[PDB]
């Protein structure tokens, strides 16, 4: 109930910072959140914001992180991570032609850890950590998925 | 009217079903005479084997009492 | 028989026998003596009916007793008369039974497959049964004629 | 305990489209053995289909060509999908004797229900233990024709 | 095999083989004399084609032999090359067979389920089988290439 | 199942001769039974539940079976036993009307002891209940066919025990 | 009725009527005027039978007309007598029909649920029906008495 | 189940050996003769009913088996035995086409011997009918496929006995 | 089907929005009333037969419906009417638990008016019975959940009428 | 009980235990202490509650203690009190078990056949259970009495 | 489903005529165009998945279908594509192997508009996706076999719209 409402409200109030830390960590060569339209493992082989990817890839890159954060709040209000895992079950096959999967998994890890930073770990810090861990767990393998 | 009491195992070798496939891989069930042939052919078609057949219900004389 | 059919129906319904079901038994047991008399008459005249049925069959369907036709030889004709006697015995069984399930479980199920394997003319066998029915009507009374003709027409319809 | 009743009441709902315990009817004779260990759920469903209760309810008021379409939804959880299928099942229903192997208790509804239950599709999806269920949009790939 | 496939349909429909089915059963054997040497040439390259395919696929996808790769290390490379040899053997078994039977029945029905707990890239296996198909025809003539290309197409058409 | 007429028909049909005077007399026996069986069956069907109640009262009720630690204890098991008792009464009436006990071996006795051994049903209590049952039913229908009912009841008891 | 039952079974098996079914139809049509006379007698004695069955039922179970009784009060007893008249009418319908299809479709299927809904004693209603059976058999000859009463015990067994 | 080619393939796949000279010899030995198998199968399919006819005539019918008392009494049992005869003939044709008795071992002999024992079927009469079918088939097909059909007919007869 | 939470989440997903303050306040309102609905549903489940009891006694029986010619005449029609009335009660309970009429629209209301028109069922009488159980449920549940229960019964009655 | 139904539903769904499904488990393990306290508070007065429900039942239903009733006589009255104690034991079983499954499997399935064979008033038994509920609710606190009355009313609806 | 061979026979059978010169010309034309069809079928296979990906990139993706609200907004809606497609391939590869519309009208394009209307699924978008695959298969297959594949794809698109 009201705990879940407060948890999702706390994510929504500063969702920008959570995406910002992950984007700045995995994207080097500029400011990733200048490309966000809201303003309007060997982990990283850091893509350059203009050289390797380009603007059209950059917009998808910035959008999908905020989309992931939004669906986490969706499942948080929901009872289970079904909305998450049904949407990240076969996602890497779509992504991997233009995806650094190892780059994205470390971004998800940073997102989970930063979201845990916000809360006091009553049950809230473990809840968001468990929900975001579902995305990474269902994403990695490339063969247990789909 | 008579039901054969048999036991058999039938493995599925083309689909690898993933839920409660233990009650469907070995069974004993009374099957009528009129349906026993078509039921027994299914086990052989699937690839399993029948372990035993027992007439159970009736007599081997047949003649009257066969119909049902 | 009627008892077997009624008991089977009530057993399938999971209940004791219905008011039609009991009265069908009382009427059958009331008719039993005349059933036995008709059976006694047919059994006593069993050879004459078979002979006249064979005569009428071979006079109405000569193609069977022609070259080919599965009834050319003397042994083949004897076998055909034996089959007519078998169906007469089945009719006598059914009359005393009161229903036709004993006939169906013995000589009516698979008859098409067997006669197609042998290539015997099933319409010819039906004609023989019709001749047997005519002989029985000639050698019986009226009400007994109707009662036996019910089973004879059942055999004719089953061979169809 | 309490699971055999749950399975049996689901069987009535799937076969007759609703529970008959509300009215008070039941196939008591074949009901006991499915609980009881002799015949499987497949045999129990076949006895339910060829029982008098199903004949009075889904064979009397309908045409044969409608009885086929209702039996497809009752014993297979789907609709007839082709014209050739309808010809096969109607020719199965319509004749007095079809026979399969040996015996001939195969008339109308009895022959059709045997053909439906012994089909390759039935014993690949609802084989031998499972009460048949609707294979609607959520469950399987839905045909569009 | 073709005979197995035909007899499967015949027994499933409970009937003898068909008039158009024996025409195909006979045509499957008349080209067997030509096809026998076709797989024989591929048979006598078995430890060479896959060996040269290793350098062709691992150079293309360089993440299969890297620290974050599934085939990192000598013994891990050996498993991938042994898989390539297995699939080459199976495809030869099928080309000396006819229909998809030897590959589909043994090592095709459930590769997704095997890799489900094994973590080996299906899109990489697609290029591996593509490369195998490309490096095995050149030993053959174009006349044999026509009798070889579809037999290799099935693996990369099925896993997809 | 084979009734008396069907049984005689089969008996002379496997041998392969027309029915004769012996068969006529044997069928005449059942024909001269004269619906006393159907009257007795009608009476038993009329008062079936009373027979079950009295038999249970003089078989198992007010005893260890109906107290804790019993196969009769609890409503589910009691309902199963009473349904079985109704099964025995109905199939006994069926065999009594048919004239032949083949139905009892067909579906009323075949594997019944094995199922009871698997479950835990006391055979002796059921047998004694059936023993009181033939007494109550014979008191009900009358002495004309009481012996006829008792022969099928004894056949069922012998098969069960 | 017997006609409906036989025709329904023949249609369900997809066949013409059996000779045994035809014989039962003949017996049923033969017993028609006797059945009609029995039904006419019961219809003419409908009110006395209901009243005497009421007295017998109240004597056997006066508790039902007690304060903790379902039929406590003159209006509840009038409803009980009305149900009694309903069941007598159903018995006459069954008598003319020769079977229990109309009786079953009208007054037993769901009767347990309805009487549980109304909190009424089903054994008490069965006792009233048996009292009706006694009063009705008191006004008929022996064969007719057995004919009506055996329908009455069909009703009693169904309410069980 | 398996034929010659599939048997060679999986028999080599069990120890993971490529097709060698002996394997290709076995495959060539199969392919060199299967055309006669095709002709024999076509002739058998065209003359199936006559084969069952003459096998029954010279081995089963005109005997006490078809007389009242035998297993072949009543048209029901007659049709059942002739259907079994047809099934044996068709599976023998399948085995002859495939060049491997795995089809007979799976879809023919599996669950048949003890079933015949439980049903009272005469195994000796069934074997005699099988040999009658083999004789008629050998007469029809000719020298080209006579032994090829006869080997699998003997396989079925020996499996039954 | 859908409920309050699922409806809100899908309504914001279709736009592509984060769950804002208004959505969290609607979930505020749904969550603060949760236990009242649960206890009301428990009371309804515990007293389901008696709610139908008084509803039938106050709206249907003792009228022309139960007499001959009425729709609810005969035991079959009486059992069917009570089963329908129970269906309405149970689905109203589901709608009250979910906080949404989508389940009622999806699995009850569609086909209902057309089926009743086909069979001749009096829709006015059905609406009266639904109002009867609405009054009974309001009496049983009490002030806490009376309105929340009654709104879905009113929805069902308005959809039928 | 709760665990059995949750695991059965999950296994029928062919998946692990749902996160929501484990929530009922956590709630049960939380409320186990309170339900055990309520269970002992009920068990400490088994004969007293049976007593007071006895006065309520006898005063409400002189039918049962009437000459036509089943409680006429101290022996069968004692039997009725023993049945009431049995049902109190069943309801305390259900209270400790968290699900009504033990109650369903001990005393409501076939209870109708029970009391019909015994010729006993089902409404009278329900009235006794309701009086037991009233006495128990007076003996406990309101919040736990809500769940206790839920169990008792489930029993009352079951015997009806 | 019909091919050219079956279509000519069916057309010449309802009017009861033997195969004349025109029928033999149509069958001869199909037999002469019987190798490019087989080759282009294999070419469409293998490169099927890349064809679908390129067609999706060319028509479907980079539009409103991917933004919030579209019918391919999330995955599983994206996943219903590639599926949905792989049909329109698969089929019409069947068409350009047994060349006749027939199959495309009986299995794929029949009630598809009704299903799409009941499920959302922009028909104009799914027709643009079809034309994209038409272009990609015309590019991959070859100069002469680009046609009749263009024919079947155009038939599919026109029938859908
Ligand atoms: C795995 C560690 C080992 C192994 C196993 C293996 N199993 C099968 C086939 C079946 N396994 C089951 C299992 C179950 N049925 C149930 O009901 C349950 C519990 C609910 C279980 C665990 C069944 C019934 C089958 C037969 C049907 C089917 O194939 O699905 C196989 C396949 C055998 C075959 O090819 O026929 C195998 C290989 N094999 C190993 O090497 C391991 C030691
Ligand atoms: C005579 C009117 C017709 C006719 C008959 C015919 N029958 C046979 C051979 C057989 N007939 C039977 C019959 C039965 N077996 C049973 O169990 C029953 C049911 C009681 C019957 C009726 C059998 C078994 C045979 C086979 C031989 C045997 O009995 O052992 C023949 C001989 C065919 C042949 O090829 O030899 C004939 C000619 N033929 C006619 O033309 C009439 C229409
Ligand atoms: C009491 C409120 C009502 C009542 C009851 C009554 N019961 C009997 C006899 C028996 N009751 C039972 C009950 C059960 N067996 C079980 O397994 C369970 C579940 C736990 C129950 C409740 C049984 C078995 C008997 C038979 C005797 C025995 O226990 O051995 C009687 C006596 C009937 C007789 O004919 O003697 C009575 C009177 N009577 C009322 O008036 C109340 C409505
Ligand atoms: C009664 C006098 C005794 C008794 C019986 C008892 N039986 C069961 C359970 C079963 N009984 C059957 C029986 C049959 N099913 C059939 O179809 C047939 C043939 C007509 C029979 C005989 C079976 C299979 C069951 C299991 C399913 C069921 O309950 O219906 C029980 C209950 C056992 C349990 O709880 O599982 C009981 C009590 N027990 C006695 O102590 C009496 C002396
Ligand atoms: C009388 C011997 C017993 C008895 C009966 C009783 N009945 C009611 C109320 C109703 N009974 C019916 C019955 C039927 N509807 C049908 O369609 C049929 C089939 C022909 C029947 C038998 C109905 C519909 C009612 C409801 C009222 C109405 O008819 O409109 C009551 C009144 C119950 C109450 O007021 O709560 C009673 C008492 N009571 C006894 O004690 C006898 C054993
Ligand atoms: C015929 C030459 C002999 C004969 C046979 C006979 N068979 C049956 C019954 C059955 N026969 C089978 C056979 C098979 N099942 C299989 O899977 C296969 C191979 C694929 C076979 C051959 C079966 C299953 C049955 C029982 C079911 C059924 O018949 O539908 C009978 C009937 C026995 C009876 O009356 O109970 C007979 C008579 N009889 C002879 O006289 C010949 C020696
Ligand atoms: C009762 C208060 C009123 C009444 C009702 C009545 N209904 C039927 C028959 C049916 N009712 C349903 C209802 C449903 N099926 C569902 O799935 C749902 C929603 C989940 C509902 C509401 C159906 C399908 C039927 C037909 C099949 C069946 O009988 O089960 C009848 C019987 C009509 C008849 O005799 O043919 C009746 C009487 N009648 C009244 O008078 C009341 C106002
Ligand atoms: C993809 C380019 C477009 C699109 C499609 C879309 N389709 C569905 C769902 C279904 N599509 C089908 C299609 C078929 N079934 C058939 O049998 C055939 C021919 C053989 C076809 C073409 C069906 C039946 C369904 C429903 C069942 C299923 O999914 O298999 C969806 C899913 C809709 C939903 O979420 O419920 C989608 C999205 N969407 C786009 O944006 C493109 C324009
Ligand atoms: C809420 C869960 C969810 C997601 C995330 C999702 C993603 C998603 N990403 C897509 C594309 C894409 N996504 C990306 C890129 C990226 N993707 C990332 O998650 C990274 C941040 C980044 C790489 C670093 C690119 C480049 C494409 C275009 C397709 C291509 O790569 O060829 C597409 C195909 C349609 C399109 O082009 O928009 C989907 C459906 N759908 C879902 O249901």
């Amino acid at each position: 109930g009201q705990r879940r409402i407060a948890i999702v409200a706390k994510l929504t109030e500063n969702a920008e910072m959570i995406v910002s830390r992950a984007a700045n960590r995995i994207f080097v060569g500029g400011s990733p959140m200048a490309y966000s339209e809201r303003q309007k493992v060997p982990p990283d082989f850091e893509p350059i914001n203009i050289a390797r990817y380009g603007p059209e890839r950059m917009q998808k890159s910035i959008r999908d992180l905020d989309w992931f954060l939004r669906y986490t709040t969706y499942a948080i209000l929901a009872g289970d991570p079904s909305i998450l895992e049904a949407n990240c079950l076969g996602l890497r096959e779509i992504l991997e032609k233009s995806c650094s999967i190892s780059a994205t998994i470390v971004a998800l890890l940073e997102m989970r850890k930063n979201a845990a930073r916000l809360f006091k770990d009553e049950a809230d810090s473990k809840l968001v950590s468990s929900y975001i861990s579902v995305v990474i767990r269902a994403l990695d393998a490339d063969r247990s998925d789909a | 009217s008579r039901y054969f009491k048999v036991t058999a195992c039938i493995p599925s070798l083309k689909r690898v079903r993933t839920g409660r496939e233990l009650q469907n891989t070995f069974f004993t069930k009374l099957v009528p005479y009129e349906n026993w042939f078509t039921e027994q052919q299914r086990i052989q078609k699937a690839g399993g084997k029948v372990l035993s057949v027992k007439l159970f219900t009736g007599v081997q004389g047949a003649n009257t009492g066969v119909g049902a | 028989s009627v008892l077997t059919k009624a008991i089977v129906n009530a057993d399938a319904e999971a209940r004791y026998l219905s008011p039609g079901e009991l009265d069908r038994i009382k009427s059958f047991v009331a008719s039993g003596e005349r059933r036995l008399r008709i059976a006694q008459t047919l059994t006593e005249a069993r050879e004459r009916i078979v002979k006249q049925a064979g005569d009428q069959l071979f006079q109405i369907r000569p193609d069977v007793v022609s070259p080919g036709g599965n009834a050319y030889g003397e042994k083949m004709t004897a076998l055909c008369l034996r089959d007519l006697d078998y169906y007469l015995r089945l009719v006598t069984y059914g009359i005393v039974a009161g229903d036709v399930t004993p006939i169906e479980e013995i000589g009516i199920i698979g008859v098409k497959e067997m006669y197609n394997s042998l290539q015997t003319p099933i319409p010819a066998v039906a004609e023989g049964v019709r001749a047997m029915k005519n002989v029985a009507t000639s050698l019986l009374s009226g009400d007994d004629a109707a009662e036996a003709g019910f089973y004879f027409d059942y055999l004719v319809g089953a061979m169809q | 305990s309490d699971e055999k009743e749950r399975v049996v009441r689901a069987a009535y709902r799937q076969v007759f489209e609703r529970d008959l315990k509300a009215y008070g009817q039941s196939v008591s004779e074949a009901e006991s053995k499915v609980k009881n260990g002799e015949i499987s759920v497949r045999e129990f469903v076949r006895r339910l289909g060829k029982s008098e209760l199903y004949r009075r309810e889904f064979y009397q008021p309908f045409i044969n060509s409608r009885v086929l379409e209702l039996a497809f939804k009752h014993f297979l959880g789907r609709a007839p999908e082709s014209r050739a299928e309808v010809q096969k099942y109607f020719s199965i229903i319509s004749s007095p004797i079809v026979r399969g192997q040996s015996s001939m208790p195969s008339g109308g509804l009895y022959a059709l229900i045997d053909a439906l239950i012994d089909s390759e599709e039935y014993t690949s999806i609802f084989g031998e233990d499972t009460v048949p269920y609707l294979r609607n949009l959520g469950v399987e790939a839905q045909p569009s024709w | 095999s073709v005979v197995l496939t035909t007899i499967m349909n015949a027994d499933q429909q409970l009937r003898y083989p068909s008039v158009g089915e024996l025409e195909q059963i006979k045509n499957f054997m008349e080209d067997s004399a030509l096809r026998l040497k076709v797989a024989k040439t591929l048979s006598d390259a078995n430890d060479r084609v896959v060996k040269q395919a290793s350098a062709g696929l691992f150079q293309r996808r360089p993440d299969l032999n890297n620290p974050g790769g599934n085939a990192y290390g000598e013994k891990r490379l050996g498993s991938c090359i042994r898989d390539l040899g297995w699939y080459y053997r199976l495809i030869t078994y099928s080309i000396v067979a006819g229909n998809n039977e030897p590959v589909e029945r043994i090592g095709l029905t459930g590769i997704f389920e095997m890799y489900r707990v094994l973590e080996v890239p299906i899109p990489a296996m697609i290029e591996s089988m593509r490369l195998l198909k490309k490096e095995a025809l050149e030993l053959l003539s174009p006349a044999e290439a026509e009798i070889a290309a579809p037999y290799f197409d099935y693996v990369i058409g099925a896993m997809q | 199942m084979q009734d008396a007429i069907t049984a005689v028909i089969n008996n002379y049909d496997v041998q392969g001769k027309y029915l004769d005077g012996a068969a006529l007399d044997k069928l005449k026996a059942y024909f001269t039974t004269g619906a006393v069986r159907v009257r007795a069956a009608a009476v038993i069907s009329s008062n079936a539940t009373t027979i079950i109640k009295e038999a249970a009262a003089k078989a198992l009720i007010y005893s260890d079976l109906t107290r804790p630690g019993g196969n009769m204890y609890t409503t589910r098991r009691y309902a199963a036993c009473i349904r079985d008792m109704d099964y025995f009464l109905r199939y006994a009436t069926y065999a009594m009307l048919a004239g032949d006990p083949s139905i009892l071996d067909e579906r009323v006795l075949n594997g019944l002891k094995e199922t009871y051994n698997s479950l835990g049903v006391p055979i002796a209590a059921t047998v004694g209940g059936i023993q009181a049952m033939k007494e109550v039913v014979g008191g009900l229908v009358g002495p004309d066919a009481a012996k006829e009912a008792s022969i099928y009841f004894d056949y069922l008891s012998s098969g069960l025990s």
